């Protein structure tokens, strides 16, 4: 998940370096923060949203 | 002993390495390194710290 | 050959197939 | 270029007390060494036994 | 009314017919069981 | 008769769905275990990754969602009366050799 | 695992004096998924000189 | 496959 | 194995030490290769053929 | 024979399969 700020247009993004072997490809789509819970959290406080 | 212990090209003792790619949980954080040993040089890993 | 555990379609069990064994189920691919 | 993890780490494995105990065993435990943080846990021997 | 099988005896279920990513509709090419 | 002078406004809207980028020579699904992820290119040498998404700008802050697709495979042992064995491998992104 | 398999170990029964029943040397086995083809090779060749001792 | 018969209208 | 413990008013785990060969061989054959194998005798993670 | 009575798809006549020559259903059996 990487955050974009509001009203941001680029979004650079950088894996930095590896073997790409047995690499099938990507998938993307745009979230949102308010949306999105901070998992891996037991809880999270600052999600407002239901 | 003279010859063949020491080196006389230019040569760091100590190296600093950036991280290439930090990532940051709420609960933990992870450092990504390059640990480039050139040639002609060894690493004891006892000497690597954060 | 474990075919007394199939269902006797006639007179012959209704084997499965071979190539059915596995799985290749995944996202994209 | 390899994508092989030299470490394999299981979970009953005690990496930390593995350290503590080999500390013991090649050196003095009861000297201090900031850089580590090398400062044993120590009760003071009047406190515990009266 | 009936999946298809091969026959070895024994009964022995057919791979074909089965549904596949195709570049061209399938329709027009096989008869899709 | 009355018509005004317009102009016409084209979008489109495609919902519940991920953008797939697949990592194949032709960008065609002819196995999971793709022809550019056997590539000896990418399967014997180690290569960076910068991507740019160019987005819409909200009023809100988002996020951005990559599925770096992979193989999450888990091959499970159970040798004995309960004894439950687990192998984990996946590839590329490893977490590494999680042997259980 | 077919050419070169796991061995099964026998389990005793101190009480009936028989073997219990034997399930595969699951706990000596050794982890090379971490290897490579230069040690994946060596550890196999151990596996297999192993079954070797066994049989004789 | 290539034993597939060629659509025609009604036959 | 039977542990009996003296009673105590908390809950207390009991940590056993079943002590093994936890033993790594290292490798490194090619530049920018390290290949490893870990074996431990007898609580072994494991690995087929 | 009665292979002639079967139109050909190609030189090869099109003979309908083995297992649809008896009718199973029941209610659900």
């Amino acid at each position: 998940l990487y955050p974009i700020p509001a009203n941001a247009t680029n979004v650079p993004i950088s894996i930095p370096s590896r073997n790409w072997a047995a690499f099938r490809g990507w998938a993307f789509t745009r979230l949102k923060t308010k949306e999105t819970p901070s998992l891996g959290s037991g809880y999270d406080p600052y999600y407002t949203y239901s | 002993p003279t010859h063949d212990v020491t080196t006389d090209r230019s040569q760091r003792l100590t190296l600093r390495f950036i991280p290439v790619d930090r990532e940051d949980t709420a609960y933990s954080y992870k450092a990504r390194f390059t640990l480039a040993v050139g040639d002609n040089r060894v690493l004891d890993m006892a000497s690597t710290y954060f | 050959n474990f075919a007394s555990l199939a269902p006797r379609h006639g007179s012959r069990p209704f084997m499965g197939n071979w190539q059915d064994i596995g799985t290749s189920n995944m996202s994209g691919g | 270029a390899s994508q092989l993890n030299a470490v394999v780490d299981l979970q009953d494995r005690n990496t930390e007390l593995s350290y503590q105990l080999l500390l013991d065993s090649i050196g003095d435990r009861t000297r201090y060494f900031s850089m580590w943080n090398q400062a044993v846990d120590s009760y003071d021997p009047d406190v515990r036994i009266i | 009314p009936r999946p298809p099988v091969e026959e070895p005896a024994v009964e022995t279920v057919s791979p074909e017919g089965r549904g596949e990513k195709r570049p061209r509709p399938d329709r027009e090419e096989t008869l899709v069981t | 008769k009355t018509a005004v002078d317009s102009i016409t406004q084209k979008k489109f809207l495609c919902d519940r769905t991920l953008w797939r980028i697949p990592f194949s020579s032709n960008f065609m699904s002819m196995g999971a275990l793709t022809d550019l992820g056997q590539n000896l290119l990418y399967a014997n040498s180690a290569h960076a990754l910068d991507m740019t998404f160019e987005v819409d700008p909200m009023d809100e802050p988002t996020l951005l969602y990559v599925l770096f697709e992979v193989f999450d495979v888990v091959r499970v042992h159970r040798p004995h009366r309960g004894v439950i064995e687990t192998v984990y491998l996946r590839t590329p992104f490893s977490a590494g050799n999680a042997t259980t | 695992s077919k050419e070169i398999p796991t061995p099964y170990m026998w389990s005793y029964q101190p009480q009936m004096g028989l073997a219990a029943g034997a399930a595969q040397d699951y706990s000596t086995r050794i982890n090379y998924m971490s290897a490579g083809p230069h040690m994946i090779s060596r550890v196999n060749g151990i596996r297999a000189h192993r079954n070797r001792i066994l049989l004789e | 496959g290539l034993r597939f018969p060629s659509k025609m209208f009604g036959g």
